[PDB]
């Protein structure tokens, strides 16, 4: 479903936005996940070209 | 604390509340210090205190930065350098040096 | 009755038939009545300050036998009156002085007092006071407390079918809601197990409370179940049979007794078999030993010999169990009567889920439910359970709760104890089970019989009660250790605790809000308002559509069409026209009692539940003569529905055709012709009309506007009738008639008029005299109009000539195209009064000066200021002008090399003081109408401030002197009259000095005692004047108390006059909005053959889609109205004679047949008639009753008298080309309002302003407004387009980048368009917040 | 940071941070004092509790701030929120170089521009004005430039006309849904404080004029100017991205103009004559000789590009009216005369623009669209269309239909008294007869209202589609529909009681007549549920778009 498929997103900064922040940050912080941007939502947060 | 004590009896004893200078004669010290002492004694207010609409507007969101410098000003600073630098090239090399020195 | 004096000035032509049997009561009733009951001396427990005292009192100490009781209370005179309290900013309040009696019982009594000290009226708090208009002043601002609508206290039985468990089966739950104290909830489950929960807490098996009530299982079974008697007589099981018990069950064995077999096995027992048993009276039958295998034993049963328990109560017996209790000698065994249809075996199964056994256990399990985790104690469990529903302190249903409680349980007493009793809980459980059993029904929350209405008085009582409990703990705490005769009921009772409870309510509460005063209708429609929100109510997020929707019980009580459109719909509504709060607090409405076949004019108020069973006729119905219903059947409503009802059935009939709507909806003409959506919006927008410069009058109307003007305090109503002695634009003095005058003091009524002053909405509220020198006025007549009121009616705007036709697209959507004639006539102009302030505070760097010496300002700047630094009164100002000079210390400027060179060349000394002076906001321009200077006590008042103080002193003396002069003359003028009776000397008496009159006596009579009376009151006034003058002078000279740190404050009052410009919002009463687009010259205005242009051109396309047809009718009749005016305007310019005018005017007021208006020739044929005609020449005022209003034929008929076409359409010619317009266009007169959305408020623009400290973001600090907020949706909008750079600049350089912004600005002036964006400070801050935790966040690579 | 009156205000973190230090410090002290186990343990627990409250408060006790009941907000709560990160959640950060106000019409505008208030443009472009003033030397230095615009010297206004000319501005409305919620326009200096917005765009914004406000944004960087002009420009989006149909379709007044323009009555001035071309056709009309609608043969030259990239020309005598002849002047080149030879309703008038776009391309369609608006407003004003109370014609047979429909209910009622029909069957039956009645009245007034204009050409009679005002509105597609029209003249509906059932005694009256007490009270529920439903479905719609944009 749309709300379920939107849950999985490679970029954690995007997920940290509309999902539960705590869980996203923790669950990402343990694995040492490296966000490469490459997406729209994340680039808007960091403030560079879409 | 001593001030609170007087304010307690005198609240109803006077029927209104003691005037800002009323507790002053009751207290030993120069008695104008009530204002100063009364101010520093206050506890600071939480910057997160919600005010109005219940909206995410919070007291801290309304506090402007006074230590910054507006660009409409900063622009005039960078220009004034070019200004005084231009007008100091219009004089003799010693007048420019002497004024740049002073 | 048969017509007043300001009615002779102007009369509104009233169509409509239905006679008004009852007239609109005081519309502010609730507000005034409520607070009137709150603060009052009531010698009993009726709600009021007395009751809240009598609850918590008397207060006795802890075991110490030291008691403090309450004697009586009083409200001291207000410290400041309403006006002074508003100017200064303090609260309008009275001191509460209450006599307390402290009794001390001798230690180790028999109770007797050592000494009892009565402390004379100890002061606790200052309680706010209500204005004569029903408003409060908290801090200098009029505020209204809206009446509240909540769930009535009592018992309520609900369903919760559907959603639960999705098996259907419904559920049945009961809820006991007290006025104060914990909630007691009962509810079923799918297994038919009765449950209980206190408040919202953990669910508990119902029976657990009964044990806590000290009920053993045996008495629980005995209470909720009947007894099935089993006899062992001879041997093997006989049984008692009540012949009705066999209904709903099938024979399980051979049923035989009395030597005759009534029913065999397998034959269901119907009413016929039951009849045989009933008529044959069969008490005892023989039953098998296996039938009790399922039957639950009622009481306990033990073996007489061994003394051992055979079976506990509520245990299922078996064939083996019967044997073990049989050999013990038991003849009788009691069992439960259980039927899965009629009487359910519920309670029995509830006990098997009950963890407790005895009272302490239940009390433990309850206490461990309420306060879990902590070890239970006997005294703790007992204390909790007794403190919840059984304590007079922590629990009350009050009167409404107890009444509805007892009433819903089919009890007798309508009034009773304010706590719960064991009988009550048990009875409530019985009713819930009875509903599950099929007898009885569930109520619904939306019904208006279960919805109770509070109001300021009731709410204030509750808050004062909270104050008394928090003071109670203290009083007991001190009386614990108290020394005998030293302390008194002063040292104990404080002020701040009580004062702060009540102050926290009126100051900030969801029900305490700024009165909406831009408009009389806005005020009066605010003061009648209901809310289901706020404390003790539901919330928008919480409650669904069930409570918001309109209910059949809303008829005559809540207005269906006046409610806000938005987040809360139907959560506000408004009070109806004739509605009144019921004696018990419900909503009841007026009705007419129909006895036999006659309609009686006795009025009867019926509440929501009272009205239910009666059959009520319709407001619109045809009866005649004796008032018998003409038709044999008429549309009526009886129980929740409407259908045709027979001639004599109806018990009652509606009083008026209006009573369904509210004051807002009742002011919309031809309302019956407008769709409900647009009508709502109309009555919603009608409250936003700003008053105008010239109060006009509505040309099309209803007839409530007259009543609304008077009932609202905007106008000045005659206290007593008489002739006006003096008329000024300032005051009005009326000489009283003797019949209306009281014997002593003689008198005259002096009305001091309000002049130009600031309203809550920053409009102008100014009164003008509507009466002329030496005119007779009768009691209850309008002396002076307020803002937006004309000659006693309510005018919220100005009617004008409007044409429906597309005009070159300038009217495109709702847009309005207005002729220049309107702005030139200055009719839609509005006067705004804004209050600007300048505060001189104290900083650690130094005190701030109001001095007029300001670094770097020219002579043109300092011109408009006096020597003291304050702008002169009356000086017209514009943007940039300095209202108050102010300068604050900032030391050691720390300049730079080139700034130092600059000062060196031009030789200027840069001041040690920085300029904080208050200057006029950008773009606003007006005239200064007043200045006030408040100063801290001990700082020297400057020059100007002293002038004002001296000025106010002299002005005060002049006013008081004026009072005394007119008053004394009025009294001596009566003495002159009494002396002339019994001893008349006319010319002789007025020669000698007036002061020496008091010596002359009279012959024995009451006239001698009357001179005595007038003497007494004269000297009183002489001294009352003196004391009043002193107080005023002291109030002037007293240094006003300011905030900490502020040394002095200067408030300047600017009066701006704004007219009309493109961007303003305009709408009619019919829900047709508009925003003026272009202001067109009179040259381009469409005109008719006569050459008269049209003021406004409306787009016709808005009329069909949004269905408001009244706006067209209002136009048509409007045109017709103007016609009758124009005609009169011609006959007045003809100066025909009184005869000719009278004829034509009479002709208009009849209009062809059957209306209720009546009319003249009782009126004086010359002076009174000619004045009326002069007021009608502008137009002929017409009254369209709400649902009783005029008809097409009448409008067309009035158009025949008008000389104007029936179609209401004429030919119009374009003022540009002069050629005709194809087709006729509708032209007429529509009433149109100017709302205050005005374009020069909404308009904002910002280039580079201040910035927020916490996050660097655009923020207005100067009232130069922060930029527009760019949201998530706008980002997506940029994302759909391919624009990356617009988006980057939007969220980086234009807002959040503390670097990029300045680097951009320098490039914008340099001529290089670029951005060197950097990283937004928001995200840069977010990094530190993440990094503030144990999370390391880095930016990798390169 | 300090405030006025010497008071201070600070973030809650301090109260938390302070705590973590103290207890921590106390513990350190408690180590060197050799405290018993029971104490240092309690101190350790207290330190643990304090750190937890600092990081994320609310997962244990929800500690409360000093003197204030409200729990102090912790670092997890600073990041967290609604929803998640406010740093680009709704809503959404403040932005410089912007403004807003009430908007108005300005029909004179080209579709690519918009009316901009003078003061707004002055305060908005302030840095550009400063930079431009000293580029040409009208101001000595930036300060003097500030003083000039702050003095509002007359000379600055011309400099603003320069910086405004080629420099698009972004316009935005409150409920932004699709990308057309923001569009670029060319600023036109306009006296007054109101924003003027091109009528053809009012459809894309869903912006009424009833007091809706719009916001302006200045595209500062060069890339933003070229982005706005080449992407966000008004003329570059003429078509909805949802479907290729034009969203610039003329709205109401304009389409009523063209409907009244190309229409024909039976007999009118100039009927039957012939004219050389549209030029002298307009000359006939404007001079008052010939009526706007009359059947007339005129020579026209149409074009078809049906050759290979090449416009063919052909001339003929077309049978048309005067209005269509005049209107033909607007149609560019290769469009056939067949497109304007019809009655030009709102539906056909849209496909005209559509075909024009799919044939001639972008540029011709823009100028075409403008012309349609201009001519629509003008001719609509000439038409003198209005709405009177006599424009709504009620059927003569209405009361009789009500009576017959009233007999059915009393027939079925007699059957329920005698038990011939069950209670439920009765309700459906009575409700059914009333519904049929509503259809009858609707289809009566519709026939009467539509065709009843009955007029004479050289003979006795004939009947055409009515020229009655309200019908023209509904027929053209401008405003109103058979449902709303039916509520005006014929009876309106059968309302429904709150529980969802429908009352078996419908509203027998309408708006042209009066509604009594009962009918209005019963109407109230439909209104309140409508407002509630729309206001709720509005919120529901927005949430859906959220999930959608999140998943894509
Ligand atoms: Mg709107």
């Amino acid at each position: 479903g749309i709300t379920k498929a939107s849950l999985a997103t490679e970029s954690f900064i995007s997920a940290a936005s509309f999902q539960e922040t705590t869980r996203v940050l923790t669950e990402a912080a343990v694995a040492g996940k490296r966000d490469e941007l490459r997406g729209l939502k994340e680039n808007v947060i960091v403030g560079r070209l879409i | 604390n001593k001030l609170n004590r007087i304010s307690r009896q005198m609240l109803q004893e006077m029927g209104r509340e003691p005037t800002p200078e009323e507790l002053a004669e009751r207290m030993l010290m120069p008695e104008d210090k009530i204002r100063k002492v009364l101010k520093i004694a206050k506890e600071p207010i939480s910057m997160e205190t919600p005010i109005g609409d219940d909206e995410d507007s919070h007291l801290g969101d309304f506090i402007e930065d006074t230590t910054l410098e507006l660009p409409l000003d900063s622009a005039t600073t960078e220009s004034l350098r070019a200004a005084t630098h231009d007008v100091l090239a219009g004089l003799t090399a010693r007048e420019a040096k002497v004024l740049r020195m002073r | 009755m048969v017509y007043s004096y300001t009615e002779k000035k102007r009369i509104r032509k009233d169509f409509g038939k239905r006679p008004q049997v009852l007239d609109v009561p005081y519309l502010l009733s609730i507000q005034l009545d409520s607070f009137q009951k709150f603060i009052e001396q009531d010698p009993e427990g009726q709600y009021g300050l007395e009751a809240a005292f009598r609850s918590v009192f008397p207060i006795q100490s802890y075991s110490g036998n030291s008691e403090l009781q309450y004697v009586s209370y009083r409200l001291g005179e207000p410290v400041f009156d309403v006006q002074e309290c508003q100017i200064r900013g303090v609260t309008y309040s009275a001191p509460l002085r209450v006599k307390l009696r402290l009794v001390i019982y001798e230690r180790e009594a028999p109770e007797g007092t050592v000494k009892d000290i009565k402390e004379q009226e100890v002061y606790m708090g200052e309680i706010p006071l209500m204005t004569d208009n029903g408003t409060f002043v908290i801090n200098g601002t009029e505020r209204v407390i809206v009446s509240q609508l909540h769930r009535s206290p009592g018992v309520f039985f609900d369903s919760d079918k559907g959603k639960t468990h999705s098996s259907g089966k419904v559920l049945y739950n009961a809820r006991i809601i007290p006025y104060r104290g914990s909630w007691l909830d009962f509810e079923f489950d799918p297994k038919d197990n009765l449950f209980v929960r206190i408040d919202r807490r953990r669910k508990l098996p119902a029976t657990i409370i009964l044990r806590a009530l000290n009920y053993t299982t045996e008495q629980i079974l005995d209470l909720f179940f009947e007894k099935v008697i089993f006899e062992i007589r001879d041997n093997k099981l006989q049984m008692e049979l009540v012949p009705e018990r066999l209904r709903g069950e099938t024979a399980s064995f051979d049923i035989e007794a009395n030597g005759k077999v009534y029913v065999e096995k397998g034959r269901r027992i119907t009413a016929r078999h039951i009849r045989q048993l009933e008529k044959d009276d069969v008490k005892l039958i023989e039953v098998p030993v296996e039938y009790i295998a399922g039957k639950v034993v009622a009481k306990d049963y033990i073996d007489e010999s061994t003394g051992e328990l055979i079976c506990a109560a509520n245990m299922e017996l078996s064939l083996d169990l019967l044997a073990k209790l049989s050999q013990s000698g038991h003849k009788r065994i009691e069992t439960l009567f259980t039927n899965d249809l009629d009487h359910g075996p519920y309670i029995s199964e509830t006990l098997r889920v009950d963890p407790t056994n005895d009272r302490l256990s239940a009390l433990v399990e309850i206490y461990r439910m309420m306060r879990p985790g902590e070890p239970p104690t006997r005294e703790a469990a007992e204390s909790l359970f007794e403190n919840l529903f059984f304590s007079e302190d922590r629990y009350d249903l009050s009167a409404v709760g107890r009444m509805k409680f007892n009433r819903s349980l089919l009890r007798e007493e309508i009034e009773g104890s304010g706590i719960l009793s064991k009988d009550d809980i048990i009875d409530v459980m019985k009713k819930l089970i009875d509903i599950r059993n099929g007898k009885g029904e569930v109520d619904d929350i939306d019904h208006l019989g279960n919805r109770r209405i509070r109001s300021v008085g009731e709410m204030a009582e509750n808050q004062f009660r909270v104050g008394l409990v928090r003071v109670e703990r203290a009083v007991k705490e001190r009386l614990s250790l108290g020394d005998l005769d030293t302390l008194m009921p002063q040292d104990m009772i404080n002020a701040k605790p009580i004062s702060a409870a009540v102050k926290e309510f009126f100051g900030s509460s969801q029900l305490s809000q700024f009165m909406d005063q831009n408009n009389p209708l806005s005020e009066i429609t605010h003061k009648r308002r209901i809310l289901a929100l706020g404390p003790g109510g539901l919330t928008r997020e919480r409650a669904g559509f069930e409570v918001r929707d309109v209910h059949p019980t809303h008829y005559g009580r809540v207005c269906p069409i006046e409610t806000p459109e938005g987040p809360n719909i139907g959560l506000i509504n408004s009070l109806s026209v004739y509605a009144q709060t019921n004696e018990y607090g419900f909503l009841e409405t007026p009705y007419r009692k129909v006895t036999d076949g006659v309609v009686t004019d006795e009025i009867h108020y019926l509440s929501a539940i009272e009205e239910g069973n009666y059959v009520i006729a319709q407001a619109n119905s045809n009866l005649d003569e004796e008032g018998h219903f003409v038709e044999d059947l008429v549309t009526c409503r009886s129980k929740g529905e409407s259908s045709l009802f027979s001639r004599d059935q109806v018990d009652y009939m509606d009083v008026s055709t209006q009573q369904v709507v509210s004051v807002g909806a009742s002011l919309i003409p031809f309302l019956e012709h407008d769709d409900a959506n647009r009508a709502l919006m109309g009555a919603n927008m009608q409250r936003q009309a700003v008053p105008t410069l010239r109060a006009d009058k509505p040309l099309v109307g209803t007839g409530m506007e007259r009543a609304v003007a008077v009932d609202s305090g905007v106008t000045a109503v005659a206290k007593r009738g008489g002739v006006v002695q003096y008329v000024d634009a300032s005051r009005i003095v009326i000489k009283v008639n003797e019949d209306e005058m009281y014997p002593g003091e003689a008198g005259i009524d002096i009305y001091n008029l309000t002049k130009y002053t600031r309203s809550n909405q920053n409009t102008c509220i100014n009164q003008m005299p509507c009466v002329s020198l030496g005119e007779p006025v009768e009691r209850g007549d309008v002396l002076a109009d307020g803002p937006s009121t004309d000659l006693g009616e309510l005018a919220l705007g100005q009617n004008m000539r409007v044409a429906f036709m597309p005009w070159n697209g300038y009217n495109f959507e709702d847009s309005i195209l207005v002729s220049e004639r309107v702005v030139q006539e200055d009719r839609f102009t509005t006067i705004h009064i804004q209050e600007l302030a300048c505060v001189s505070r104290d900083t650690k760097l130094g005190p701030e000066e109001i001095t007029a010496d300001i670094p770097n300002v020219g002579e043109a700047a300092l011109s408009k200021l006096d020597e003291s630094g304050i702008v002169y009164i009356g000086a017209e100002v514009t943007g940039g002008d300095i209202l108050v000079g102010k300068v604050t210390p900032k030391g050691e400027t720390q300049l730079t090399p080139e700034e130092k060179l600059l000062r060196a060349i031009f030789g200027e000394k840069a001041s040690d003081v920085k300029d904080s002076s208050l200057r006029v906001p950008n773009g606003v321009s007006g005239t200064v109408i007043d200045v006030q200077v408040f100063t801290r006590d001990g700082v020297e008042k400057d020059k100007r401030a002293l002038e004002i103080e001296e000025m106010q002193l002299k002005q005060a003396k002049k006013d008081l002197s004026e009072e005394l002069q007119i008053l004394e003359a009025g009294l001596f003028s009566r003495i002159r009259a009494v002396l002339v009776a019994g001893g008349v000397e006319a010319e002789k008496l007025d020669k000698l000095p007036r002061d020496r009159w008091l010596e002359l006596g009279l012959t024995d009579e009451e006239k001698q005692n009357q001179l005595e009376q007038l003497a007494e009151q004269y000297d009183e006034l002489k001294h009352e004047f003196e004391k009043k003058l002193e107080a005023k002078r002291r109030k002037i000279t007293q240094g006003d108390d300011l905030a900490p740190g502020v040394l002095k404050i200067v408030k300047v009052y600017l009066a701006v006059k704004r007219r009309i410009q493109p961007g303003d919002k305009m709408a009619g009463r019919h829900g047709n909005k508009g925003v003026i687009s272009k202001i067109n010259p009179i040259e381009d205005m469409p005109y008719d053959e006569n050459g008269t242009p049209v003021d406004i051109v409306l787009n016709p396309l808005g009329v069909p889609s949004r269905m408001n047809i009244g706006q067209i009718l209002e136009t048509h009749l409007g045109m017709a109205a103007k016609g009758i005016g124009d005609k009169i305007n011609a006959m007045l310019k003809q100066q025909q004679e009184v005869a000719k005018l009278r004829e034509f005017i009479q002709r208009a007021y009849d209009l062809g047949a059957d209306v209720r208006q009546k009319v003249d020739l009782s009126t004086f044929s010359d002076e009174e008639v000619m004045r009326l005609a002069e007021n009608l020449r502008k137009g002929m005022p017409i009254a369209t009753p709400v649902f009783d209003g005029a008809k097409e034929a009448e409008i067309k008929e009035l158009l025949k008298l008008g000389d104007l076409p029936t179609s209401g359409q004429i030919r119009l010619y374009d003022g540009r080309t002069g050629e005709q317009f194809e087709r006729p266009v509708t032209v007429g007169y529509m009433y149109m309002l100017k709302l205050n959305h005005l374009v020069d408020d909404k308009m904002h623009a910002r280039s580079t302003g201040s910035y927020s400290l916490v996050t660097q973001q655009p923020l207005g600090g100067k009232a130069q407004f922060g930029g527009q907020r760019f949201g998530e949706m706008e980002v997506w909008a940029l994302e759909a387009y391919g624009a990356a750079y617009t988006l980057q600049e939007m969220l980086t350089v234009k807002s959040d980048d503390v670097n990029g912004r300045t680097k951009m600005y320098k490039n914008i002036v340099d001529g290089n368009h670029q951005m060197e964006p950097g990283m937004p400070e928001s995200f840069n801050v977010l990094l530190k917040e993440i990094r503030s935790l144990g999370i390391n966040i880095e930016l990798e690579d390169e | 940071v300090p405030l006025d009156g010497g008071r201070f205000a600070t973030s809650d973190l301090n109260d938390l941070y302070r705590r973590v230090i103290n207890r921590n410090n106390r513990l350190k002290r408690l180590l060197d004092l050799a405290a018993p186990d029971i104490i240092v343990r309690n101190e350790k627990r207290m330190l643990q509790e304090a750190v937890d409250a600092l990081l994320d408060n609310g997962r244990r006790g929800r500690a409360i701030t000093g003197s204030n009941k409200r729990p102090l907000k912790s670092l997890a709560d600073m990041i967290k929120g609604k929803q998640g990160r406010f740093r680009q959640n709704l809503l959404g950060k403040r932005v410089d170089y912007s403004g807003r106000s009430v908007i108005t019409v300005g029909p004179y505008l080209r579709l690519h521009q918009c009316g901009l208030p003078k003061k707004m443009a002055l305060e908005l472009f302030k840095p550009f004005i400063y930079g431009k003033l000293e580029l040409r030397g009208l101001a000595t230095t930036i300060k003097a430039a500030k003083k000039m615009v702050e003095r509002e010297e007359a000379v600055v206004w011309d400099i603003l006309d320069e910086v405004i000319r080629e420099h698009p501005v972004l316009l935005n409305r409150a409920p932004t849904l699709h990308r057309l919620g923001i569009q670029a326009f060319e600023p036109v200096l306009i006296e007054g404080k109101a924003i003027q917005l091109h009528p053809l765009v009012c459809a894309a914004y869903n912006a009424d004029f009833d007091g809706d406000q719009m916001a302006v944004h200045v595209p500062l960087t060069l890339e933003a100017q070229l982005e706005a002009r080449a992407l966000m420009m008004s003329t570059n989006n003429i078509l909805s991205p949802a479907n290729g149909e034009p969203i610039i379709v003329p709205s109401q007044d304009v389409v009523l103009g063209l409907y009244y323009m190309t229409r024909d009555c039976v007999n009118a001035k100039g009927e039957g004559m012939v004219l050389t071309g549209p030029k002298e056709a307009e000359r006939l009309y404007r001079s008052g000789l010939a009526s706007l609608h009359a059947r007339v043969k005129v020579r026209i030259t149409e074009y078809e590009k049906d050759a290979n990239g090449e416009l063919v020309a052909k001339t003929s005598l077309k049978d048309t009216t005067v209005g269509r002849a005049i209107l033909w002047m607007i149609v560019p080149k290769g469009l056939p005369y067949s497109i304007v030879n019809q009655a030009l309703g709102k539906k056909a008038i849209s496909k005209m623009l559509n075909t024009c776009y799919r044939i001639l391309g972008l540029k011709p369609t823009v100028i075409f669209a403008d012309q349609i608006m201009y001519t629509g407003f003008a001719y609509a004003a000439r038409s003198g269309a209005s709405v009177g109370i006599d424009d709504m014609v009620i059927p003569e047979k209405k009361h009789e239909i009500i009576s017959e429909a009233e007999a059915e209910v009393a027939e079925i009622q007699e059957q329920f008294q005698s038990g011939l029909v069950t209670a439920g069957e009765r309700y459906n039956k009575v409700i059914d007869i009333w519904a049929a009645a509503n259809d009858r009245v609707s289809k009566a007034m519709m026939d009467n209202l539509q065709t009843e204009t009955v007029i004479n050409r050289d003979g006795q009679e004939e009947k055409q589609v009515s020229f009655n005002s309200i019908y023209m509105m509904a027929d053209s597609g401008a405003r109103g529909s058979a449902a709303q029209i039916r509520q005006l003249a014929g009876m309106r509906g059968l309302m429904a009681k709150p529980d969802g059932s429908i009352i078996e005694t419908p509203i027998t009256a309408n708006f042209r007549e009066g509604l009594n007490v009962l009918q209005y009270f019963i109407s109230t529920h439909g209104a309140r549920k409508g407002l509630a439903d729309t206001a709720l479905k509005t919120a529901n719609s927005g949430y859906l778009t959220r999930r959608l944009v999140d998943v894509a």
